[PDB]
């Protein structure tokens, strides 16, 4: 579905990016 | 004084939008060419201003309004009158509006500006009227029907004479005079402003500012009001005092402020020109933000929320210890006065609120300490003790009291954490024959000790 | 705030409705006062000053003898409390009647009016600068420049 | 100006001029007053420096 | 009576409310004190742990001590308010994003 | 100054103000209470004072 | 996540809660309390910001 290479997806896979949610509650917006 | 009126016709209020009127000087500071930024008492803008007219609509059973009623005050008043036949005349400020309390009043009677705080007993509709003769061609004021008595009052101003014109004018409402009167910490607060205009109904569209005029040091509380207006008796007003008059074409706004925050354009001169209501719209709120009445084009992050709570709730754990407190009250036998009991109660949750009410005891007293607060507070160790005495100890039973050789037995500390529960005890502790079951002491060598 | 209001306590679930029974307590207790008692049982009487400020033309306080006004040099005053150092002139700045005094961006007063002839001031701090020493090194001389900014 | 500006609060004390502290008050008693206005516009400059 | 001498032994005649989930309110747990919405949880607890936490040391479950059942924390909904305007001189209009 | 210095009060303390330096400063509307009260009350007013 | 855990740090406070503070404290003694909390958070936010 995302008109991405083979290359590009090797590179994606190998970066890891709930936290989020534990962060979320004292007002801190992403 | 009182001529309550009749032949008034039923009509509904009218409304009205209030446009951008309203704003005052809010200090006692100059500024010039600045914007500044201020949260008080203010009119918002584009709001539903209540709009009373007192006009005789000619024809058969045509509408005779003559609107003097009674209205709220809350927290501060715009009121704007446009006129021109000079019908619109004081103001009367209370609570009660009679003699029980203070009452304010404020009247322009055509020679003076009399300002009064007396403890009137004012009338059911008060007014003034003005008499129009015929012959002389010639209008004066002839009714003054305000208040039964004066008494029990302390401040009083009255300024210089002046000649008033009455005459009852055709054609369209000219003059603008509008006021804006708070009552904050002792202090009645008025500024008004005073324009020419011409227009049949509504409010000009134009912008104006208001200018402080005194600060009545009164410190009375207000919060219900009523206008004043003069009505005209004639020969083309027959009738009685209730039903021979006939009122002017005037009209009057009422406005209510609320805590608002304010950018103020200050001119050159020092005159405020424009001013931007912060809670108005969201256009309002970027320039309050941007501090500028001019805003280029992109995003702008102005404000944050929240989803405010709806309700409250508290969760503990189901109790299911009880206490043997109740036990010891219900004693099928009671110790001796020397031998008083002595009980311990710990490890257990305080009960005192059901067994107060509910058992009704006959002296019922406590000292230092709420019964209520006694639940929301701890104890360690809880001690209990309970006597039986006559009805004459009671009173010598008590904090840092003495008495005879049974009280100095039990003497109570001077300064003691604790309260009183005694009740009467007839029907279980008479005997016929005389119950002799219980002995106290009457004569001790000495004292003794508390506890 | 004062309240003399007088009605039965009802802190118990009774209505008294005037009754002053039981649970029905009358909210206001009487003191005791007689001179053979205790040493904290005399009675005191308790007067309380209390003031306001920044709120109007000033109307009362203490009897300090006002002296002349002088102006174009800048020396200490004294306007209603509002002290402060200066270079006092004519004003151009057209004051409505009921305003007092002028302030700046800064929230600084620059403008005052006077309380005797009823008269508006500038009030302009004194001249001052920093200093700057231009130096060629005392390894070659000992003479040196200064620069006012 | 967010310097100007930030010159004229409060940070605690009682008021934000120190004339006017100076002049209602003993020093016994001005002294912390004028310290907590002090560290206030101490920290507001160090802001505007880095 | 007496105090400060011994740990409490005798405190607290405690009233209890009924329970309301899926809107956000006030709560209180044994002391914990705080605002949320209140739901059903899946996480499963020891017996005696009374309430869970994250990596943040954020309050995300708790215990209901009546019933003993396991309910979640997740707050009121917030955010930021932006408004986009095309200039004051061309309209008059705006577009208001919550975020 | 004069007024407080000859009556010789026994119970005198002012909050926010010096009392040497009331000669100096200029007030508005200068309030007055007075009532009479019980002797550990008179130890018992001041702000914040439970 | 360190500006999270400032959080849970008293910085000289009773307790780290502020509500904790309140509900058992009268105003005027608890207001020194949570004066401290907020400069010790500001301090801890300014550190972040930079
Ligand atoms: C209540 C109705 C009311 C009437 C009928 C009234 C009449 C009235 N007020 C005037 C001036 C004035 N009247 C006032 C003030 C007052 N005048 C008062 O009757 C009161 C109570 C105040 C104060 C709150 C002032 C300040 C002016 C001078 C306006 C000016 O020239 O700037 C004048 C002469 C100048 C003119 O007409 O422009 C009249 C005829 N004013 C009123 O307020
Ligand atoms: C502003 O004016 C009054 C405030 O009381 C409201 O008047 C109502 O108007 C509607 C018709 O639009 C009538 O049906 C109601 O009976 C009126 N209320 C009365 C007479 O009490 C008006 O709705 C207000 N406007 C807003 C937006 O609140
Ligand atoms: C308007 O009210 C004033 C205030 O009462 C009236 O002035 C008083 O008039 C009576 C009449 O003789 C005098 O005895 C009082 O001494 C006046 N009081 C003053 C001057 O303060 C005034 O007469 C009223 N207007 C009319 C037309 O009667
Ligand atoms: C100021 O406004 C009124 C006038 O006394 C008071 O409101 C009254 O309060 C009593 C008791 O709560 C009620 O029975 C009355 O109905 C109220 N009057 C009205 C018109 O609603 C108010 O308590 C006063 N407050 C003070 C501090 O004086
Ligand atoms: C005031 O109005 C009431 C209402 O009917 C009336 O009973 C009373 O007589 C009036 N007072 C007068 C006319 O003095
Ligand atoms: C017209 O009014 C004046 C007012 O002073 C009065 O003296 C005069 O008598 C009146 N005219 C007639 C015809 O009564
Ligand atoms: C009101 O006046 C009467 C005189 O008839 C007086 O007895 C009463 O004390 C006055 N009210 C007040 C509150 O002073
Ligand atoms: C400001 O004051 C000056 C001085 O009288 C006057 O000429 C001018 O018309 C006033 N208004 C404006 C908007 O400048
Ligand atoms: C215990 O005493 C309470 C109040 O004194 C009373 O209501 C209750 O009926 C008693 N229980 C008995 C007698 O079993
Ligand atoms: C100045 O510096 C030079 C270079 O080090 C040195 O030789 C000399 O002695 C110094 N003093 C003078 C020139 O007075
Ligand atoms: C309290 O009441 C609840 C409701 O029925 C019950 O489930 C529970 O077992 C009781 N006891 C405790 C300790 O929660
Ligand atoms: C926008 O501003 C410019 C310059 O101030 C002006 O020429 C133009 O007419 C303005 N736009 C509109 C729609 O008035
Ligand atoms: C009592 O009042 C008189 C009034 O003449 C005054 O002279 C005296 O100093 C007062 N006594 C005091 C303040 O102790």
């Amino acid at each position: 579905p995302s008109k991405r290479s083979f290359i590009e997806d090797l590179l994606f896979n190998k970066v890891t990016l709930d936290l989020i949610c534990a962060q979320k509650f004292n007002g801190l917006t992403v | 004084q009182c001529v309550n009126l009749t032949t008034r016709t039923q009509l509904p209020p009218a409304y009205t939008n209030s446009f951008t009127r309203g704003v005052y000087y809010p200090d006692k500071v100059f500024r010039s060419s600045v914007l500044h930024s201020t949260q008080d008492l203010f009119l918002p803008f584009f709001s539903n201003v209540t709009w009373f007219h007192a006009i005789h609509v000619s024809g058969t059973n045509g509408t005779k309004r003559f609107d003097n009623p009674v209205l709220p005050f809350n927290d501060g008043v715009y009121f704007a009158s446009t006129e021109k036949s000079n019908i619109i005349r004081g103001w009367i400020f209370g609570t009660t509006l009679d003699s029980k309390t203070q009452s304010l009043l404020i009247v322009n009677n055509a020679t003076n500006v009399v300002i009064k705080v007396c403890e009137f007993q004012f009338c059911n509709d008060p007014f003034l009227g003005v008499y129009y003769h015929k012959n002389n061609k010639s209008w004066m004021e002839s009714e003054f029907r305000v208040y039964s008595s004066a008494n029990n009052c302390t401040f009083e101003y009255v300024s210089q004479p002046f000649l008033m014109d009455l005459e009852g004018k055709q054609g369209n409402f000219k003059n603008l005079r509008e006021f804006v009167f708070k009552n904050i910490d002792g202090y009645f607060k008025i500024y008004s402003k005073h324009t020419p205009i011409n227009l049949v109904r509504d409010l000009p569209q134009g912008f104006s500012a208001l200018e402080p005029l005194v600060d009545l040091p009164i410190g009375i509380n207000i919060t219900r009001f009523q206008t004043l207006l003069a009505l005209h008796r004639s020969y083309l007003t027959p009738g009685d005092s209730s039903s021979g008059w006939t009122a002017g074409a005037a009209a009057y706004y009422v406005g209510y402020l609320q805590p608002r925050t304010f950018l103020l354009k200050y001119n050159e001169n020092g005159t405020i020109t424009d001013a931007v209501d912060c809670a108005l719209d969201p256009l309002s709120e970027t320039k309050c933000t941007l501090k500028s009445f001019t805003v280029e084009k992109g995003i702008y992050q102005t404000s944050n929320f929240r989803v405010q709570p709806t309700e409250s709730i508290v969760r503990f754990p189901n109790i299911t210890n009880l206490c043997p407190f109740g036990e010891v009250f219900n004693a099928t036998r009671f110790a001796s006065v020397y031998a008083w009991n002595r009980k311990r109660i710990s490890n257990c949750v305080a009960d005192y609120s059901v067994l107060y009410n509910s058992a009704s005891f006959s002296t019922f007293k406590c000292y230092g300490v709420s019964p209520t607060k006694l639940n929301d507070l701890c104890f360690t160790n809880v001690y209990a003790d309970s006597f039986v005495i006559r009805g004459d100890e009671v009173r010598q039973i008590a904090p840092g009291q003495t008495g005879k050789i049974a009280d100095y037995n039990y003497k109570l500390p001077d300064d003691f954490t604790g309260c009183v529960i005694a009740w009467n005890s007839n029907n279980l502790d008479s005997k016929v024959g005389g119950n002799y079951n219980y002995l106290y002491r009457l004569f001790r060598k000495s004292n003794l000790k508390p506890f | 705030e004062r309240d003399i209001s007088t009605e039965i306590y009802q802190a118990g679930s009774t209505p008294c409705n005037g009754v002053e029974g039981f649970n029905c307590y009358f909210p206001l207790q009487s003191y005791g006062f007689q001179p053979t008692n205790g040493v904290g049982y005399q009675p005191y009487r308790v007067v309380v000053l209390s003031f306001e400020l920044l709120h109007a033309p000033a109307t009362v306080c203490g009897p300090k003898k006002s002296t002349n006004l002088v102006k174009n040099k800048c020396v200490n005053f004294n306007f209603n409390g509002l002290t402060g150092t200066g270079v006092l002139t004519e004003s151009n700045k057209k004051f409505l009647p009921f305003q007092q005094f002028g302030r700046d961006i800064a929230d600084t007063t620059d403008a005052v009016r006077d309380p005797q002839t009823l008269e508006i001031l500038d009030i302009t701090p004194c001249s001052f600068g920093g200093v700057s020493v231009i130096t060629p090194g005392t390894n070659t001389s000992n003479q040196v420049a200064v620069l006012y900014q | 100006n967010t310097l100007v500006k930030q010159l004229s609060s409060n940070f605690g004390a009682i008021s934000s001029v120190l004339n006017d502290i100076l002049s209602r008050l003993d020093p016994p008693e001005a002294e912390v007053q004028i310290d907590r206005l002090i560290t206030g516009r101490l920290q507001s400059l160090q802001t505007y420096v880095t």
